């Protein structure tokens, strides 16, 4: 396809890169493990927008059914990694 | 208000837009529940054969075998000669067959006089 | 390869037509939080872009010399012999 | 496939151009405007007309050999 | 089933996707975005439970009235235009059983980090039926999701399918 | 739910609701991904109308 | 089709029907009518296979447009004064049948005022 | 209303088994092993004389290359086209009709030598 | 029509590959620069199939419309084909419009 | 004629070499796509020398140089009518065509069965080439069914997408139905004017056509 393969690390950097322009995030305290309920406490609604912007960067998208069970920057990499069958 | 949404047998009634997944009674819960507790135990019975190393062949799937079973062989003890199914089979079978007939014979009829009188074409119809 | 990002903290609404729904919003007290994410799509070399009308005139500024030397090429050789 | 130029996906940035493709681009419209205006120029019949059509009101009663009225 | 937080969720979700199918443009997408938003939270601080429903079923009513006909659709979900696209390329891990020695032997290093897997998953499979079996119910398991591996060594309970099934771009 | 009885074969056959297989939640993890069905599951009088290469019952915006 | 809304949303009489073209008597009415002469009369036009519809009465410009190009090729831009003079050939016989519409028009305008004369005559 | 704790782990201990199956899924660089193949002499030549790029001697190569094809995939089947056209489809009547030429006025005919008067002096004009 | 509708599939198409399989033109734009061969192509097809003078399609398309306008036709099929003509211009405006110009709306690695 | 006639049939012969190798003649997987785009390539400058004569001094002739079945008073030959459509036709189509294949080269490059893929693509070129030199009914017939036949293999070209299934069988649907009425037209001259070619049915030219040009519209259709 010529498309570049994903590199694990590569994704990360891609997920934070996102959440580094809401412009409802610190960026200083968002990390790999920053839940948006317990740790900073953002909206649950602001998950649905998260999530959105997610599926806009990588080009698929979550199923709604999973996507509510992803509050956590370092589980969409995995979310992702698990999807694209990316192992390094 | 907006037009209601009217369904049909060709199109069904959105979820969304039902007065039946919004209520919550003692019964629903208690119900749409139980469906996903034999869902579950039937899913627990199929993936112990499926992942086991020990097979190689097809899992039998009962409620396979009763689909074909009554789509086939269970029909006829299954019937009763009552007024349904005598006038449903009687225009059915005997109908197509006799307005066909009356089609094709009026045709051929019409045709043989046009023949026999010189008045339909046949200048080169050498062929038949 | 170790593709790198650029970086992140060049991305201004402000001077490109996401500002302008800042405003908007503004008025009735609100804010687009993603505004930055998508002001990626105004600056660089995607800032601003021919019309439609310039679209399609697309190489026209030559075709014109071009065809003024033509009519004026054939012309030298047309009424001198 | 092909020669290759591998040009590196950009991230959110304009992607990289080389020389051949818009010089090689920019040619060919220029190609279509000059065809276009020097076929317009030579015969320009064929788009917009190519003989008046004649107006049969401002016409003569003799010429389309139409009797007199009076017999 | 799905809860009223849910619903309200997946009902805001949809809702941008056919809004931004109407836009198209970025800019004006951002604008109307905010507004749909706001009016969620018109009225999120209600707790009635009554209430709440009724504009739920008057949000998912006026939903269906402005509803895009032909929604955008991302080309690898349901009704994409590459949806299923590369499943005939998909084949399942045991058709290797059925190879010929002479096209096994083309590849001698493949073939013996499969036989790997084989022990592994049959040394691993009498631990897998034991641990389902105690932990779930005497009448039968009551919902879908296994138990993850206990103890070191010991593996998630019916993984070997989950684990090698085919890729998602096998060529 | 039991077919009518009406003496046309159809006997102590379920009657599951008259859906097309497109209407089924294409996410879940289904044992026939193509069919979406269950092992196990009573399969529709008609399922091989209602299969995806067919009569397509999901709701329509008009 | 300018006379079109005279003819379905006026009156019918007095404009001509194209497939009922004047029936009106023989060349009588326009003094020495003088017949239309041909070229190419029976062998030549079918020599060069001329269509059934080509060959009208501009044959003979059709015919030597045709032997242009038997020998201009491959220079297809030449004959171009050949096909302009079977152009004009065919334009003047184009409006020729245009003449007999007006022709008629004005004759059935003619032929409706003596009727109309003796209708109202008493 | 994120994973529970057992999901977290069981997806993790997933994705430690998936990711090294993935990494299973790599040739390692001596294969396949492909068995010995023979090499013909005509290939071994233009493998030796083209080696480096020598841009030059390619349009050598490829007129090489479309010479044999235009060889056997026209010049060989226009010989047994126009053999069986010749002898033995056009011994048989009717098998290949042409249309007559278009015979146009003033022209001389090859075979009898006839020729055909012009047409009538053209009373045309200017324009 | 067999020169430029087959240019145009296979302009579209190139756009297709390089925005990963995205065929909806409502993730599309922008591109007028960033691929200007395929643009210049499209462009260039584009406006035969439009029936711009002096190019192909000039000389079958327009020299029908004149045929149909003086013919002894139907009305309403002589209407509905002018119709269609301007169209023509409607849908291919449609597609230069939200493939070519404004700013893009794909994603971001492409 | 001799050049004519030869070189307007080699060009339909060498479309069929590919196709011929594809036994396991010359295996040499990876450059068939190259293979197959160079046999279109030769295709068009050999049609184009039949296509010039036309332009010059309006050649044309018919080709009937096998006899298949002769059904009674009905001879069936393969014939061949090299005139005004099919002269211009070819080469545009190979000219087409040629651009085409050496655009999907590149397309379909990661395609496992790319090789499959062009020889599908010649199969319906072959079956195009036959429609449009058919001379009488039967074998215009044979293109007829063969270009949809194809259709079929390459709408239906990723066979685990039911949606690509459900396309490629509505293809086969519409297109039988319009075939009724190619088969209604095949009956009538026959019936009537005892023949399937076409230099025969226009000699005769019949006056009542409402049912032999009823079907054919509805092939068309
Ligand atoms: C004697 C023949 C000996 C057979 C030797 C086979 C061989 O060595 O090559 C193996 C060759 C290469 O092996 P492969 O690469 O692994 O491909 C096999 C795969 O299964 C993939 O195979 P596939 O999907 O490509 O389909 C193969 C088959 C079918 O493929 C298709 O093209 C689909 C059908 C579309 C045909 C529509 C076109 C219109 C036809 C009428 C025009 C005339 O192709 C053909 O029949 C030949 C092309 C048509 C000519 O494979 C095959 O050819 C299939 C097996 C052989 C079947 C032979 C059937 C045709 C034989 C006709 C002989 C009698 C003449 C009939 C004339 C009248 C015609 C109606
Ligand atoms: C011009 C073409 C326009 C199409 C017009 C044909 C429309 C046919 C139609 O509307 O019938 C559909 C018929 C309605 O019955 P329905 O309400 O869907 O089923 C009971 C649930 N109340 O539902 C059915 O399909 C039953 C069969 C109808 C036969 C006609
Ligand atoms: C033509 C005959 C049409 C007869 C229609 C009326 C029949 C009727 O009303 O009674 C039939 C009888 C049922 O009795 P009934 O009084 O209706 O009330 C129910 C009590 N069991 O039911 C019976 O048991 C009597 C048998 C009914 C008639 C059987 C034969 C005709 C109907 C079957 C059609 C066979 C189709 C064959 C197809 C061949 C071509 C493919
Ligand atoms: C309605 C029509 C529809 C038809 C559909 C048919 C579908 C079937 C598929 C199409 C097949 C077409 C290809 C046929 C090739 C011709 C074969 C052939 O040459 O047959 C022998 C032929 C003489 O046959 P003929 O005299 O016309 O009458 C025989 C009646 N059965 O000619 C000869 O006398 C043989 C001369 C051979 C000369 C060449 C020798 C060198 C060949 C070297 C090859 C390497
Ligand atoms: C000519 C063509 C492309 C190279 C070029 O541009 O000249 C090359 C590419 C692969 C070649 C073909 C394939 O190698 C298969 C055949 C191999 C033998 O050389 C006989 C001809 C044969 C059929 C070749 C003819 C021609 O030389 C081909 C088609
Ligand atoms: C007579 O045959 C005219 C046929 C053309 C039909 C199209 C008419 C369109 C009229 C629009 C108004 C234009 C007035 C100049």
């Amino acid at each position: 396809s010529d498309a570049p393969p994903l590199t694990l690390e590569g994704i990360k950097d891609r997920v934070l890169y996102v959440l580094k322009l809401y412009d409802k995030i610190d960026p200083e305290k968002l990390s790999v493990n920053s839940h948006f309920m317990k740790d900073l406490g953002l909206d649950s609604l602001d998950q649905v927008e998260i999530i959105m912007a997610m599926e806009d960067e990588f080009g698929f998208e979550i199923p709604d059914i999973d996507a509510e069970k992803l509050m956590c920057p370092q589980e969409i990499v995995d979310y992702i990694a698990d999807k694209k069958d990316v192992y390094e | 208000s907006f037009p209601k949404y009217e369904a049909s047998r060709l199109s069904s009634l959105p979820t969304t837009l039902d007065p039946a997944e919004y209520d919550i009674s003692s019964e629903t819960r208690k119900a749409q529940a139980e469906r996903l507790a034999i869902r579950s135990r039937l899913k627990r019975e199929y993936q112990l054969q499926y992942y086991d190393p020990s097979r190689r062949g097809v899992i039998e799937d009962p409620a396979l075998v009763r689909w074909t079973y009554a789509r086939s062989a269970n029909i006829y003890p299954n019937f009763r000669p009552n007024t349904k199914t005598s006038l449903l089979g009687a225009l059915f079978g005997i109908g197509p067959l006799v307005f066909w007939y009356y089609v094709f014979k009026t045709d051929r009829d019409r045709k043989e006089k046009l023949i026999q009188e010189g008045k339909l074409d046949r200048t080169f119809n050498i062929s038949y | 390869s170790k593709m790198e990002l650029p970086d992140y903290k060049q991305w201004k609404i402000e001077g490109t037509p996401l500002e302008t729904v800042q405003e908007k919003l503004a008025a009735r007290g609100l804010r687009d939080p993603w505004g930055r994410n998508e002001a990626w799509r105004y600056m660089g070399g995607f800032a601003n872009n021919v019309s439609f009308v310039g679209a399609l005139l697309k190489g026209f500024k030559w075709g014109f010399a071009a065809f003024v030397v033509a009519i004026g090429a054939e012309y030298y050789l047309e009424s001198q012999k | 496939a092909g020669g290759g130029a591998h040009i590196e996906p950009r991230y959110r940035q304009f992607p990289q151009l080389t020389r051949s493709q818009v010089i090689q681009a920019e040619f060919f419209s220029a190609t279509m405007w000059f065809w276009i205006l020097w076929r317009f120029w030579h015969d320009s019949d064929a788009v917009l007309g190519h003989f008046p059509y004649p107006d049969p009101s401002q016409w003569t009663d003799e010429e389309l050999g139409i009797p007199p009225d009076d017999e | 089933y799905l809860t009223h937080q849910q619903k309200v969720l997946r009902l805001y979700k949809r809702a941008l996707r056919h809004l931004e199918s109407w836009c198209i443009h970025r800019d004006k997408y951002r604008y109307f975005a905010c507004l749909l938003r706001a009016r969620f939270d018109e009225h999120k601080n209600e707790k009635d439970m009554v209430k709440a429903t009724q504009l739920l079923r008057e949000a998912e009513e006026e939903f269906w009235h402005g509803q895009h006909p032909q929604p955008y659709i991302f080309p690898e979900s349901p009704g994409g235009t590459s949806y299923e696209r590369y499943e005939c390329y998909k084949v399942p891990e045991w058709c290797l059983d059925d190879w010929h020695p002479s096209e096994k032997a083309m590849y001698p290093d493949y073939f013996a980090k499969r036989e790997q897997w084989k022990k592994l998953r049959r040394e691993s499979w009498e631990r897998e039926v034991k641990q389902l079996q105690e932990e779930t119910p005497v009448g039968g398991p009551r919902t879908e999701a296994l138990p993850p591996a206990r103890k070191q060594g010991d593996l998630p309970p019916l993984w070997w399918h989950i684990v090698t099934r085919p890729r998602e771009r096998p060529m | 739910e039991p077919y009518p009885d009406d003496g046309t074969g159809y006997g102590d056959y379920p009657k599951l609701p008259d859906r097309s297989q497109q209407e089924r939640d294409p996410w879940y993890d289904w044992d026939h991904p193509d069919l979406r069905l269950n092992w196990g599951e009573p399969m529709h009088w008609d399922l091989d109308m209602y299969i995806r290469n067919r009569v397509d019952t999901s709701p329509t915006p008009v | 089709g300018a006379h079109l809304a005279r003819r379905y949303l006026g009156d019918a009489s007095v404009e001509p029907d194209p497939l009922r073209m004047p029936t009106f008597p023989p060349d009588y009415g326009f003094p020495e009518r003088k017949e239309r002469e041909m070229v190419a009369t029976q062998q030549e036009m079918n020599d060069a296979q001329l269509v059934l519809q080509q060959r009208d009465y501009c044959a003979h410009y059709l015919i030597r447009f045709l032997k242009c190009k038997r020998d201009s090729f491959p220079n297809f831009l030449a004959c171009k004064h050949e096909r302009h003079d079977w152009d004009y050939c065919e334009h003047l016989d184009y409006v020729k049948r245009m003449k007999e519409f007006e022709r008629e028009r004005r004759l059935l305008q003619r032929k409706k005022r003596r009727e109309q004369r003796e209708a109202d005559m008493a | 209303s994120g994973y529970t704790p057992e999901e977290k782990l069981r997806l993790q201990q997933l994705r430690e088994l998936r990711r090294r199956w993935l990494k299973d899924q790599e040739l390692s660089p001596r294969e396949p092993v492909l068995p010995p193949q023979r090499v013909s002499p005509v290939e071994r030549f233009w493998n030796k004389f083209l080696q480096d790029g020598a841009l030059w001697k390619n349009v050598i190569y490829k007129t090489y290359r479309h010479s044999i094809f235009a060889f056997t995939h026209v010049l060989i089947p226009v010989w047994i086209i126009h053999y069986y056209l010749k002898y033995h489809v056009t011994t048989k009547p009717y098998t290949i009709v042409e249309k007559k030429p278009r015979i146009f006025p003033g022209d001389t005919i090859l075979e009898t030598g006839e020729v055909i008067p012009p047409m009538k002096e053209f009373p045309d004009q200017h324009h | 029509h067999a020169f430029f509708k087959a240019m145009l599939f296979m302009c579209s198409g190139s756009i297709i590959h390089s925005l990963n399989d995205e065929q909806d033109i409502r993730k599309m734009g922008g591109l007028f620069k960033a691929m200007p061969f395929t643009t210049t192509a499209l462009i260039v097809g584009s406006l035969a199939l439009t029936g711009m003078p002096f190019l192909t399609g000039f000389y079958s398309k327009d020299l029908i419309i004149e045929a149909a306008n003086t013919s002894y036709t139907n009305a309403w099929a002589l209407l509905m084909t002018l119709i269609a003509t301007s169209f023509t211009a409607i849908y291919s405006t449609r597609i230069i419009f939200f493939a070519l110009l404004g700013q893009p709306r794909f994603p971001t690695l492409v | 004629m001799n050049m004519f006639s030869s070189l307007s049939l080699v060009t339909l012969l060498l479309l069929t070499m590919p196709i011929m190798m594809m036994s396991f003649n010359t295996y040499k997987p990876s450059n068939y796509p190259l293979y197959v785009k160079t046999a279109i390539s030769y295709a068009f400058i050999t049609s184009m020398i039949p296509t010039m004569m036309f332009i010059h001094s309006g050649q044309e002739l018919i080709i009937s140089n096998w006899h298949w079945l002769t059904i009674q008073t009905l001879k069936l030959s393969l014939s061949f009518k090299m005139d005004y459509f099919s002269m211009m036709f070819i080469p545009v189509a190979l000219f087409v065509t040629w651009s085409i294949m050496e655009f999907s080269m590149w397309y379909m490059y990661s395609d496992p069965n790319i090789n499959k893929f062009f020889k599908y693509l010649l199969l319906f070129l072959i079956t195009m080439l036959i429609l449009v030199t058919a001379n009488n009914l039967f074998q215009l017939f044979i293109g007829w069914e063969g270009v949809g036949i194809m259709s079929f293999l390459l709408i239906g070209w990723w066979y685990g997408r039911a949606d690509a299934n459900t396309a490629a069988l509505q293809a086969i649907l519409y297109n039988r139905i319009g075939d009724i009425g190619f088969i209604l037209a095949m009956a009538w001259f026959l019936t009537n004017l005892n023949t399937w070619d076409l230099q025969q049915i226009f000699m005769l030219n019949p006056s009542d056509s409402n049912m032999p040009l009823i079907g054919l519209a509805l092939a068309a259709t």
